[PDB]
């Protein structure tokens, strides 16, 4: 509860130097896919289809 | 101009091998398909091969 009044003010007499962390992702892993290897791995009939 | 992903490095087979068990005898084709008597269908005979 803030002690509000029409003629009262609160003024700081000191200060705190505070250091905080913010962590942000920037990049993800780059991937490549060989379709023939994934679907028809070393099968000539599957590769031809 | 640039760098392009190609297919993964393929190695072709050099020879074909076949590995079957040490089996000598022929299956009893004469006993199965040339039996003198055959069972009735209600009492059908089962033979292990
Ligand atoms: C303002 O705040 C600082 C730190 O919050 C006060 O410094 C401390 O003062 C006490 C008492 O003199 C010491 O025991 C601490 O070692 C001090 N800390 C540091 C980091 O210096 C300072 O006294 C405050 N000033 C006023 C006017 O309130
Ligand atoms: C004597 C029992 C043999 C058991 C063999 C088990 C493996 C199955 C292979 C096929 C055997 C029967 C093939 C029949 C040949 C048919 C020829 C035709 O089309 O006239
Ligand atoms: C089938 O059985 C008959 C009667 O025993 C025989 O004459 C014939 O040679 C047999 N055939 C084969 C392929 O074994």
């Amino acid at each position: 509860s803030v002690a509000y009044s029409n003629n009262s003010i609160a003024i700081p007499t000191n200060f705190t130097i505070s250091v905080t962390t913010e962590i942000l992702p920037v990049s993800m892993t780059k991937t490549s896919v060989d379709c023939t290897m994934y679907i028809c791995g070393d099968s000539t009939e599957c590769s031809n289809l | 101009k640039g760098i392009y992903q190609t297919s993964n490095f393929r190695v072709q087979p050099t020879e074909s091998i076949v590995r079957f068990p040490n089996i000598t005898n022929l299956c009893p084709f004469g006993e199965v398909f040339n039996a003198t008597r055959f069972a009735s269908v209600y009492a059908w005979n089962r033979k292990r091969i």
